[PDB]
């Protein structure tokens, strides 16, 4: 038994180790996938096909470099599927000819959510796969140690941040009272976040929001937001600095506000916009 | 201040995460607020609590109020009437399903019933120097049936030489989810962990790692700690940050660290509310047999030994193995192996020892009958040592030593028919070794060797391979040496090798649209230090707009040694397409001259017909999108829907969520989909549908006006001619797909109103999206 | 909540469309998603159409927004043009809390859309180096001779971190306060480039 690759390398009878270099999808989003098909890359054959049958397994598979820290997924071997990095030996593929045929191995990988920037450096070792070879003739047991390198960078683009709903429709207390608003923002990858308020105003200062209630609207009364006791006007950008996976609270409290004449009876409802401006 | 007892309409939160809204009874209790919520074991368990991890909770009645604060150390309840909010905190150590990537078992789809075939038709033509010609053909058939959760599979090949149907394999498999295991009947194999792997026909029940979240797989240290208040837990390894989450007050157990058994020490840091920390390091080396704390790997097998060696019998046998992960990084394990002519018992201990590295030691007691009917007793001990990456850049990947007494044998040894391979000369001692060494940022020294003594002879089996591998920018450079001195032969065997890899990507502008950016040059030499030298220059990469086509071309020349000189040439094309794969290969060895040609692919027979594609991989996603014809599937090279809108995906990951998207760029101009993204959660071997709804017809952005004033926001718009409908946004605009050239449109916001008609001039067909205005009723 | 797949979208000229992911991870929530493209001033000038402009979205779901080029080559061919992509997540209004007092919040993601002309003579991953500076009285001015918008971040005049800056293609931008200057930038993938030493006119 002996093997060779699509790049310049080879392993002879008895076994050994060799490097394999493969191109990769340059850009993979979180929740998307990456294939590393080595069946186009590694080719093996049987030296004595008239008298001996060769059994070839993927004994072990380990992730290194950017694949180890930034990815996970599976390894396909001759139709069957296993976790990668591996936790077990696969079954056997039979080799019964002198004429080279592919080693049926391919990796299927997904970025983890912490993954961002350059998740795989060009030229870096990404995986070691051990081909194990025995036969139906004697006690021969040889390891063929394939080292896999990436021929290019792989990038995992940063995504938007999530502003956790908490409460969708916030109930306000009876007039005169005020509620703090639960509104936190976290990012899968740390970045600088600015937000501002927007909506229809009664006042010139741009701080009180119209009573949008469709049925039985009350006059002379609006909805006004505060951050640590301070009134926040709409279209004025609060900076939050760097936001990571620890949910940062916007610090909003909902106060009733007086707009015009006598405060009338009736329901009060508002819809406000919190806009997050990404760099 | 205390509150008066009573019933409160409240939003129940556990560890800052919403659970449910109910009315909760509060009774006077030992508490800061004077009152305690009444919650049941039922209610607490479903909210995330792991009841058995808390002493006494099994004793209470079904509806008994749990004394949460006395029964659970550091558990807290606060009520806020102001937000109508009940905030509970229970230390995560008592919480279940803490793992990241966790997916509830009941979402695991067993998949549809289907028929399943993989075909590989391949052949090659040889032209020999003296002798003439030769033609070879080979056909591989991988056969399959899915009924519910069962997977029947078959392997059979056909041969030709200038020929027989030689069948290979069959098994019926199923997963048992409550046991997190896999049942396999038929041809299967055993693992080589404890006893040598055996090929066999029979039954196997085995635990399956695949079913665990990736974050829990393999061995990693499980960190136990206490957080005074609400705390931030961060871990670093190999310099870079590898873990980060917030934890409640009280004890916490982190069983979530990704296996990285060679990457180095874990630096844990626990940042508290006030800003004070706990900074400690958890060392982390690992040997393959170690189990993560509280994990059990087991296997039970019974069947007949089917090695494929004709000079061997087929003895019935029983084998079971068990490996268990304990606290403090301990592992106990062992197994048994019973057969008519062989019985064996193994037992082992193993530990992540921390600073000294990682070690396992096991012992095998073997009682054996050889083919000459003589009886033997023997033992075998094996030490496995690992030390993960140093501060000094040393990684002692594996040190191994096995030692066997005279009478020691393996099951395989007894399966033979005749004594004479030779059973008088069984192996004595074996030392394995693999070490790597960092040498600056860019280089890596690699040493690996093995040494085998025997009983009878003084003949050894030496073997040694050193290697140096340097990065120079993009370029990888490798020099390597190997020396192998076998037992039953004379004289050294050597190989000296050098390889250089130059990718062209970073040689051109990053916008470059040229295909050279997907190409690399390679140069390499061999020299067997016995006269023979070879060398090879080559080019390899991918071609076409989707990179379905792979090529390798390389010419070189080998000369000396055996007295055989002359130039060589090798080429390969490789195509991954919509309906299968194709290969061509070409080889020229100065004497031999040969051609390779092959077609491969997958077939699926299902409720909605037969769909073809690239060969299949156990777990199959079936894209079902009637009306989306040449539609590309994202992240799957060459995978396109057929002339019906069906595809079979070669690649999916079991027991996880799988994004399955259609590339909307590749859609026909008159096609839009209700949803361009589907999401699936298949079991291993499962065949799952990913459904997309295609609206085929004109796409239009309509400005709808009424008394020269645009229709209001939120207006429901619905067609008379097609099944399509929309909502009016700003400027009175609505978007509509799958529309006819001319038609009537029904609009309704208050309670039917306006009705509009249109007629697009035929000439607007080629267009993506045409904009027209329409008046209304009244 | 509702989250976008990316934090900026590069539009290559000559492409029919570009995709932008929209994900909802709230299992119980239903949103009315409303998306629109403005120019540098805030006007929805219809130079880019996003489809679907408005649609319902329930539970855990990803959908794809299709951004169609409707410029007809009107935009400059020697520089990037700035547009803004806006995605408004309008919470679903309940009849269950009509006769009560309620506040609703609409989350809007607002991200840059760049119209990138084909054949720019300068590759993007080389633009960040060409930045030039000018310290005066109070203001430091960033000068950008490249055809690419620069999202200059972590700008330092000593240990004093300044305002971030968006620097126009072949134009300039200034910040405040009266070292040596160091900066990073944010690339097409929403990632920080390495730290560079500011170069003076």
């Amino acid at each position: 038994f002996a093997c060779k690759t699509a790049n310049g390398t080879a392993i002879p009878i008895g076994g050994g180790s060799a490097n394999v270099y493969v191109n990769l999808a340059p850009v993979v989003n979180v929740g998307q996938n990456l294939v590393v098909d080595l069946s186009t890359q590694i080719f093996c054959h049987n030296d004595y096909p008239e008298t001996i049958t060769d059994y070839v397994t993927l004994q072990r598979g380990s992730a290194y470099g950017g694949v180890l820290s930034n990815f996970s997924g599976t390894v396909k071997y001759s139709g069957s599927s296993y976790p990668f990095p591996t936790t077990s030996e696969t079954p056997r593929v039979v080799y019964n000819s002198r004429t080279d045929k592919p080693w049926p191995v391919a990796l299927y990988l997904t970025p983890v959510s912490s993954a961002g920037g350059v998740a795989i450096k060009a030229g870096s070792l990404i995986a070691v796969l051990i081909l194990r070879q025995t036969n139906n003739y004697n006690s021969d047991d040889f390891q063929f140690v394939w080292n896999i390198y990436a021929n290019n960078d792989v990038v995992v683009p940063t995504g938007g941040c999530d502003v956790s709903a908490r409460d969708v429709t916030v109930t306000l207390p009876d007039y005169r009272g005020s509620v703090p608003i639960p509104l936190t923002v976290y990012c899968a990858k740390s970045q600088n976040l600015g937000y501002y308020l927007s909506g229809t105003h009664a006042d010139a200062g741009n701080s009180i929001f119209t009573n949008t209630a469709s049925f039985s609207p009350a006059q002379g009364v609006g909805v006004q937001l505060t951050r640590n006791g301070t009134i926040i006007p709409a279209n004025n950008t609060v900076s939050l600095g760097a936001v990571g996976t620890s949910a940062v609270s916007l610090g909003l409290t909902a106060n009733y506000a007086r707009t015009g004449g006598q405060v009338t009876a009736g329901n009060v409802q508002s819809i406000i916009g919190v806009t997050f401006v990404y760099q | 201040q205390e509150l008066p007892p009573g019933t409160y309409r409240v939003d129940i939160y556990l560890n800052n995460g919403y659970m449910a809204t109910r009315d909760v009874t509060f009774n006077t209790g030992d508490s800061e607020q004077g009152i305690v919520p009444c919650l049941t074991r039922a209610q607490l368990a479903s909210m995330g609590l792991n009841t058995a991890s808390v002493a006494g909770m099994n004793l209470l009645a079904d509806d008994a109020c749990v004394p949460l604060t006395t029964m659970v150390q550091d558990a807290t309840a606060h009520l806020d009437v102001g937000q109508q909010r009940l905030n509970l905190t229970i230390p995560q150590a008592f919480m279940s399903n803490r793992a990241r990537g966790y997916i509830p078992p009941e979402l695991w789809d067993p998949g549809i019933n289907a028929g399943l075939l993989n075909y590989n038709f391949s052949g090659n033509s040889v032209q020999n120097r003296i002798g003439g010609n030769s033609h070879y053909a080979y056909l591989n058939l991988q056969s399959g049936l899915n009924i519910g959760a069962w997977r029947l599979r078959d392997n059979t090949t056909w041969s030709y030489n200038s020929n027989k149907w030689q069948h290979i394999n069959t098994w019926l498999e199923r997963d048992i989810i409550p046991l997190r295991s896999r049942l396999t009947l038929g041809d299967g194999y055993t693992q080589g962990d404890i006893f040598d792997g055996i090929n066999f026909r029979g039954a196997q029940l085995a635990s399956d790692d695949n079913m665990l979240p990736d974050s829990q797989r393999g061995f990693a240290p499980v960190i136990h700690g206490i957080a005074r208040g609400t705390a931030q837990v961060t871990i670093k390894q190999n310099g870079y940050d590898i873990y980060n989450s917030t934890v409640p007050p009280g004890p916490f157990t982190i069983n979530d660290i990704y296996a990285a058994g060679n990457s180095g020490d874990l630096q844990v840091t626990i940042k508290e509310a006030d800003g004070s920390t706990q900074i400690f390091t958890v060392p982390y080396s690992s040997v393959p047999l170690l189990q993560r704390e509280g994990h059990t790997r087991y296997s039970i097998t019974a069947g007949e030994y089917r090695s494929g060696n004709a000079q061997q019998e087929k003895p019935r046998f029983f084998q079971s193995t068990l490996l268990h992960g304990l606290p403090a990084g301990w592992t106990i394990y062992g197994g048994t192996q019973l057969a008519d002519r062989y019985r064996a018992f193994n037992f082992g201990i193993g530990k992540n020892m921390g600073a000294l590295g990682a070690l396992s030691v096991d012992m095998t007691q073997a009682n054996s009958t050889l083919p000459d009917d003589s009886q033997h007793d023997g033992q075998s001990v094996r030490f496995l040592y690992n030390k993960s990456l140093n501060e000094s850049g040393t990684n002692i990947q594996l040190v191994g030593y096995r030692y066997s007494t005279s009478g020691y044998f393996n099951f395989a040894d007894t399966t033979y028919s005749r004594m004479n391979y030779n059973l008088a000369y069984n192996k004595r001692g074996k030392l394995q070794l693999t070490v790597t060494q960092q040498l600056g940022r860019t280089s890596t020294l690699y040493l690996s060797g093995s040494h085998q003594t025997y009983w009878g002879t003084s003949n050894v089996d030496e073997q040694f391979q050193a290697g140096l591998n340097t990065a120079f920018e993009d370029i990888n450079w490798t020099l390597s040496y190997s020396l192998t001195k076998n037992a039953w032969q004379k004289g050294r065997d050597q190989m000296l090798a050098l390889n250089v890899n130059i990718p062209f990507s970073h040689w051109l502008r990053s916008d470059s649209k040229s295909q050279w950016r997907h190409a690399s040059a390679s140069y390499s030499m061999s020299h067997d230090l016995n006269g023979r030298m070879t060398n090879l220059a080559g080019v390899y990469g991918t071609l076409l707009e989707d990179n379905n086509l792979s090529y390798s071309v390389q010419t070189g020349y080998a000369g000396g040694g055996d007295g055989n000189s002359g130039s060589t040439g090798y080429a390969t094309l490789n195509y991954r397409g919509g309906y299968g794969n194709a290969n061509i290969g070409y080889s020229h060895s100065d004497d031999i001259k040969q051609l390779y040609y092959g077609v491969s692919g997958g077939v699926l027979a299902h409720a909605n017909g037969v769909t073809l594609g690239q060969p299949l991989n156990d777990t199959v996603v079936l894209v079902k999108a009637p009306g989306a014809k040449d539609a590309k599937v994202e992240n799957q090279t060459g995978v396109r829907t057929d002339w019906r809108g069906y595809a079979v995906l070669p690649y999916a990951t079991e027991y996880r969520e799988n994004r399955v998207a259609l590339d909307t760029n590749t859609l026909a101009d008159n096609v839009d989909l209700d949803n361009a993204v589907a999401n699936v959660v298949p079991t291993r071997g499962a065949i799952v549908r990913a459904e997309f709804k295609a609206r085929v017809g004109i796409k239009l952005l309509m400005t709808l006006t009424h008394n020269n004033k645009p229709l209001p926001f939120g207006a429901m718009v619905t067609s008379e001619s097609s099944q399509s409908s929309g909502i009016v946004a700003d400027n009175g605009q609505v978007y509509l797909s799958g529309m006819p050239l001319a038609g009537k449109v029904q609009v309704k916001w208050g309670e039917a109103h306006c009705v509009a008609n249109y007629q697009l001039p035929p000439e607007s067909q080629q267009q993506l999206l045409t904009q027209l205005s329409a008046e209304c009723r009244s | 909540g509702v989250a976008l797949g990316a934090t900026r979208v590069i539009y290559p000229a000559g492409q029919k469309q570009v995709q932008l992911a929209v994900t909802n991870n709230d299992e119980n929530s239903t949103y009315l998603i409303q998306s629109w493209v403005e120019n540098a001033d805030g006007v929805k000038d219809g130079r880019f159409i996003v489809t679907p402009p408005l649609f319902a979205m329930k539970g855990k779901k990803e959908n794809t927004l299709r951004i169609l080029d409707a410029t007809n080559n009107q935009l400059p061919q020697d520089r990037e043009s700035l547009f803004w992509m806006n995605v408004k997540a309008i919470p679903s209004m309940d009849k269950s809390k009509l006769t009560e007092n309620t506040l609703q919040l609409a989350i809007i993601s607002r991200i840059k859309l760049y119209y990138r002309p084909a054949k720019l003579a300068l590759p993007p991953d080389q633009a960040a180096e060409k930045l030039r500076f000018r310290r005066s009285a109070n203001s430091l001015t960033l000068i950008n001779p490249t055809p690419y918008y620069l999202t200059v971040t972590e700008l330092n005049a000593g240990t004093r971190v300044l305002e971030n800056a968006l620097v126009p293609p072949m134009g300039e931008s200034a910040v405040k306060l009266p070292s040596n200057i160091t900066y990073r930038t944010i690339n097409d993938y929403g990632a920080l480039t390495p730290k560079m030493t500011g170069v003076m006119e």
